[PDB]
RNA sequence: GCUAGUUGGUGGGGUAAUGGCCCACCAAGGCGACGACGGGUAGCCGGUCUGAGAGGAUGGCCGGCCACAGGGGCACUGAG
RNA sequence: GAGGAAGAAGCCCUUCGGGGUGUAAACUCCUGAACCCGGGACGAAACCCCCGACGAGGGGACUGACGGUACCGGGGUAAUAGCGCCGGCCAACUCCGUGCCAGCAGCCGCGGUAAUACGGAGGGCGCGAGCGUUACCCGGAUUCACUGGGCGUAAAGGGCGUGUAGGCGGCCUGGGGCGUCCCAUGUGAAAGACCACGGCUCAACCGUGGGGGAGCGUGGGAUACGCUCAGGCUAGACGG
RNA sequence: UUCA
């Protein structure tokens, strides 16, 4: 373009649209569980992935992760979302935190346990 | 904390011996003598070539852990040095030597650097004749280094003091056995230290 | 009402004033006139106290009002002196 | 100092007073090139003298209207409508931008 | 017709040496000839001169090259390795004195056009201005 | 005396009725930091003999580096294909820096003070040959001296 | 494309004071693609974060200015 | 903290010969955070009072929330370690469980019975009173390109003209001096930023001093290029 | 027919 050109019309900023709309851009986001299927990857994966729809304090209703061995979520669960997208399963933007309301965190874990909330147990 | 675990174990993860210890790191045991491959369960086996960062790593590692300091004071150290005029590389080094509790290593009157920072902590030490139990301390040139009047008379002051009486000191230093105490001269230049390190590579490691 | 006090400046127990021409409404640290002089209450300094005494001589001259304590340091720096 | 501009007068339709077009010059900030901008100001002609295409100096005055800040201080050249001019045909193609037209 | 003569020449010039010619030919103007003092002076181009191709005055310039090389592709290397204007029509460049750039180290140049006339971007540095900034050469 | 640096070595494959048949790529350097560098691409069915055979490439492509005390005499920008390749002198205690493989040519040309930047197509084996080329291309005073004598 | 306090004039009123600030009457005018008008958003700055730089992003603490004091309007008192 | 075995037990690994955890622990000796006791702040010298003159001076008294705190001297116990990673990017591998499940996953991708990628364990790598996570800003991104990009086939030449605004404008001389350049000068608060000294045992934090500069105003100066006004030219253009 |  020539200068002329972009004097008189310039350039033109580039916005980035998130990908994760938990309004208020907040950290995280909180709702109540409407449902909690359980669904099957796509491509090339198999599997039961364990999701829960979630009416968010934000207004919202999204299919949120629920990440861990095994969960206990049921109907009217109120659990904290975080965020986080899942590859293999479209729609799926956002994880379910474990060990914050009524999602447990994990039994048993003993590695990544900061993450799926879980005491640290003590060597006995 | 000061790192704190098996130490004669950095020593072989750098593949090379680190007077981290001091009286045993020099008589036939640092474990670099018939040992001097990494530590752990795989330690053994030959390794792959490095990849250029790995390499530039392991170079960070060895400079920082042999002063026995946190990446984190480390890394406000260089930059303190980066900010400076001069090769801000040397001038990282004549900082890192400018620390009390390394002077006192130095200076002979710790075996080791961990043994020196335990004396400045515990106010075994004073600087131009005030106490100073920081081993982070800055010294200048002209700073006297003596051992505390009251802690002068302790029983491994002399020990490790005692050995000293004879054997020579760095360039840049210079002590006094009988009085107990000691002077930084001058920051010592890149030639005065005869380092297992590449400065230049730290360097590069922060670039990245 | 223009004055001649103490402005605070320094850190918590590190109290290091500025003594400062400013309107008698400013904040005791908002924007002044002019600075013309520093006090050190805890003189940790061999230099805890200066004066411009040309300048402190001037605004006394057009109505500057200097505190009780603003008058005591400026008197230390012989401002009103006339031996 | 009281501010005085250099214009062409494009409009002797008031009572007393003038609108006068002063050209501004200069390099354009990010892409350099020396760019042309313009201003309008209605200037206080008390004897109604000073009428189109002439050139006057402009200059910074106690208010006087709403709109009017400035007095003619004094003339420089004059007549010189081909700048009026310049002026007039622009305002004109506004009229042919915008749900209508306006052949060229 | 011509946008920027003297982007025309430099552009000449340019060309003309990439093949390698004796002499080449460009319109005559007083300013193209100042430009051309400095080429000479800096020693980019053997001279110049006038000349009258068919009535219209032009100016010869002599080109200079380097000496025959070695291996494949023998061609000398060049002595105007680079030539490029700056300000021209419609984006005007100007400089500060001490905005004046330091073409390549020094080995190169900026000729400029002060109030003080065409100097070569130490010469207006010297005697301090600045000016529109017509090109870098080296 | 020579320093070999080993910038890159890639696989390849050609297709062929039954499957694919492989062969090794390699580009290294040789240097003698002492201001004299070569890059050398060698290709062969196995990586040892593509390392070897590159190696001994990397010497019949010498190139003299104007160092002007481990730094660059002026800044260049070459552009081989789609890769650019900027380098800029730098004063000491700045070191070199650049990507890993404008690095491996400059350190080993010895160059221990340089600024520069990797634009356009990032492929090693054309930023290897732009930085080649900047290099071949620098001019000092002298050079540019008698260059300019008439 | 926007505009009758709109733009200006004369005389008044009003205030510390200029002014369509508000009146009475007279002029047709004023503004716009160098973006009027309308919609959205936002307190502005010293500065802060980032960047090789140009630039981008910001405006919490602290200092300056402004604005508001449940929402809307208003005047009194007074140097304010 | 310094010692401390060709090296305990346990645990993991094994070609069962051995290897690892590792001088790590135990243990020996030294120091002594915690805590006990004693002393104990600067920050506060004014207003006021007497002298002198309700001046300058000179004396005098009162007043500490913080806080019995900081600091000092003595005494004195070996006295918290976590968190994230280990397929590539990217520092760090091995066994067993699982069998496209259960699960991981920043991006590329792992799991279908030998999984360094799942989960556990041993070992390892990073940091460390922190370590990870999510959200948001700049960076890398010359990926809105002024510096610093492009449009034959990758995204991109308008279907073609005519022509308004605007942008751009050959050769020579002269006037002006708008852009442009130069000198001087006013402004550019403090804080911050940079530098040098200093005060808290260091630092963080803080004080003092120093150097800045763009921008804009004023007064001078220059006139090459651009602009403008005058006047020429014929090589662009148009006409015959 | 899927996934390698
Ligand atoms: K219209
Ligand atoms: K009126
Ligand atoms: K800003
Ligand atoms: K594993
Ligand atoms: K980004
Ligand atoms: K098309
Ligand atoms: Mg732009
Ligand atoms: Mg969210
Ligand atoms: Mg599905
Ligand atoms: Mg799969
Ligand atoms: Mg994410
Ligand atoms: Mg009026
Ligand atoms: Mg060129
Ligand atoms: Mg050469
Ligand atoms: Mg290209
Ligand atoms: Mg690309
Ligand atoms: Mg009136
Ligand atoms: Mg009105
Ligand atoms: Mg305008
Ligand atoms: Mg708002
Ligand atoms: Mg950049
Ligand atoms: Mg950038
Ligand atoms: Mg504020
Ligand atoms: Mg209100
Ligand atoms: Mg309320
Ligand atoms: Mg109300
Ligand atoms: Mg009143
Ligand atoms: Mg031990
Ligand atoms: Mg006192
Ligand atoms: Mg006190
Ligand atoms: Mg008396
Ligand atoms: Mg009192
Ligand atoms: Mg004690
Ligand atoms: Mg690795
Ligand atoms: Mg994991
Ligand atoms: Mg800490
Ligand atoms: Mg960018
Ligand atoms: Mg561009
Ligand atoms: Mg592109
Ligand atoms: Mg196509
Ligand atoms: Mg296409
Ligand atoms: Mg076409
Ligand atoms: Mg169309
Ligand atoms: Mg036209
Ligand atoms: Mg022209
Ligand atoms: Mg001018
Ligand atoms: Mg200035
Ligand atoms: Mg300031
Ligand atoms: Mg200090
Ligand atoms: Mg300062
Ligand atoms: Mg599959
Ligand atoms: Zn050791």
């Amino acid at each position: 373009p020539t200068i002329n050109q972009l004097v008189r019309k310039g350039r033109e900023k580039v916005r980035k649209k998130s990908k994760v709309p938990a309004l208020k851009g907040a950290p995280f986001r909180r709702g109540v569980c409407t449902v909690v299927r359980t669904v099957t990857p796509k491509k090339p994966n198999s599997a039961l992935r364990k999701v829960a729809k979630v009416r968010l304090t934000s207004g919202y209703e999204v299919t949120a992760y629920i990440p861990g061995e095994g969960h206990n979520l049921q109907e009217h669960s109120v659990v904290l979302i975080r965020g986080g997208r899942v590859k293999d399963l479209p729609g799926v933007r956002y994880h379910i935190v474990r060990g914050v309301y009524d999602a447990a965190g994990v039994k048993d874990r003993k590695k990544s346990r900061s993450k799926y909330g879980t005491k640290k147990p003590k060597e006995a | 904390g000061r790192y704190i675990g098996p130490v004669c174990r950095l020593c072989r993860r750098e593949g090379v011996k680190l007077y981290l210890k001091g009286e045993r790191c020099y008589s036939p045991k640092c474990a670099m003598e018939r040992r001097p491959y990494p530590p752990g369960q795989h330690g053994q086996k030959r390794a792959r070539r490095p990849s250029d960062y790995a390499v530039r790593l392991r170079e960070k590692q060895k400079l920082r852990r042999i002063y026995g300091i946190s990446e984190r004071q480390f890394r406000n150290l260089f930059e303190e040095a980066s900010k400076k005029k001069g090769v801000t590389g040397s001038v990282f080094l004549g900082l890192l030597e400018s620390r009390l509790d390394n002077v006192v290593y130095r200076l002979g009157f710790a075996v080791s650097r961990r043994q020196a920072r335990q004396l400045v902590r515990h106010g075994h030490i004073t600087v131009n004749g005030r106490r100073v139990d920081l081993p982070s301390y800055r010294v200048r040139p002209g700073d006297e280094i003596a051992v505390a009047e009251k802690s002068r008379n302790l029983e491994l002051i002399r020990q490790n003091l005692e050995a000293m009486k004879g054997r020579k000191v760095g360039p840049w230093l210079s002590l006094d056995v009988e009085g107990m105490k000691g002077k930084f001269l001058r920051l010592p230049d890149r030639e005065d230290l005869a380092l297992p390190v590449n400065e230049q590579l730290v360097i590069e490691f922060y670039s990245r | 009402m223009v004055k001649i006090r103490l402005a605070r400046f320094g850190s918590k127990h590190n109290p290091h004033y500025r003594i400062v021409v400013t309107d008698a409404r400013r904040k005791r640290d908002g924007k002044y006139i002019e600075k013309i002089g520093y006090y050190d209450p805890r003189k940790t300094t061999p230099d805890w106290l200066k004066v411009d005494v040309e300048r402190a001589r001037y605004w006394l001259s057009v109505g500057a009002q200097p505190t009780d304590t603003a008058r005591r340091l400026l008197r230390q720096a012989g401002v009103f002196r006339q031996e | 100092p009281k501010k005085v501009l250099t214009g062409v007068v494009v409009s002797d339709k008031m009572q007393k007073t003038v609108t006068v077009l002063v050209e501004r010059q200069f390099p354009h900030p990010l892409y350099g090139k020396v760019i042309k901008r313009s201003k309008k100001y209605l200037a206080h002609d008390p004897e109604e003298k000073y009428k189109l295409g002439d050139v006057v100096e402009i200059i910074e005055s106690r208010p006087i209207s709403k709109r009017k800040r400035f007095r003619v201080l004094r003339l420089v050249e004059s007549g010189r409508m081909d700048l009026v001019e310049k002026y007039l045909i622009r305002r004109q193609n506004y009229q042919s931008l915008s749900k209508r037209g306006g052949k060229a | 017709m011509l946008t920027d003569p003297i982007a025309d020449m430099l552009t000449r010039i340019r060309n003309a040496t990439r093949v390698y010619k004796e002499s080449t030919d460009v319109p005559a103007s007083r300013f193209k000839e100042e430009i051309l003092r400095i080429l000479a002076r800096e020693g980019f181009i053997k001279g110049y001169e006038r000349v009258d191709v068919d009535g219209k005055p032009y100016l010869r310039v002599y080109l200079k090259y380097g000496p025959r090389r070695q291996g494949p592709d023998p061609r000398p290397e060049q002595v105007i390795h680079h030539i490029r204007r700056i300000s021209k029509p419609g984006r005007r460049v100007y400089v500060g004195v001490k905005e004046i750039p330091r073409v390549r180290r020094g080995l190169g140049i900026a000729i400029l056009s002060t109030s003080k006339g065409v100097l070569t971007d130490r010469e207006a540095r010297k005697l301090g201005v600045g000016g529109e900034l017509i090109c870098e050469v080296w | 005396d020579f320093e070999e640096k080993m910038i890159l070595i890639r696989r390849t494959a050609r297709m062929q009725a039954g499957g694919r048949r492989f062969r090794f790529g390699a580009l290294v350097v040789v240097g003698d930091r002492q201001g004299r560098v070569g890059l050398g691409f060698g290709k062969a069915p196995e990586v040892p003999l593509a390392v070897q055979k590159a190696g001994y490439y990397a010497r019949r492509n010498m190139v003299e580096v104007p160092l002007q005390n481990g730094t660059i005499p002026h800044e260049i920008e070459v552009e081989f294909g789609a890769s650019k390749i900027v380098l800029k002198p730098a004063a000491p205690g700045t070191g070199v820096i650049a990507g890993a493989v404008p690095r491996a040519i400059l350190e080993l040309a010895g160059v221990t003070d340089i600024l520069t930047k990797e634009l356009g197509s990032r492929n090693p084996i054309n930023i290897a040959y732009a930085t080649m080329e900047a290099l071949r291309q620098l001019r000092t005073k002298a050079d540019v001296e008698r260059l300019r004598k008439g």
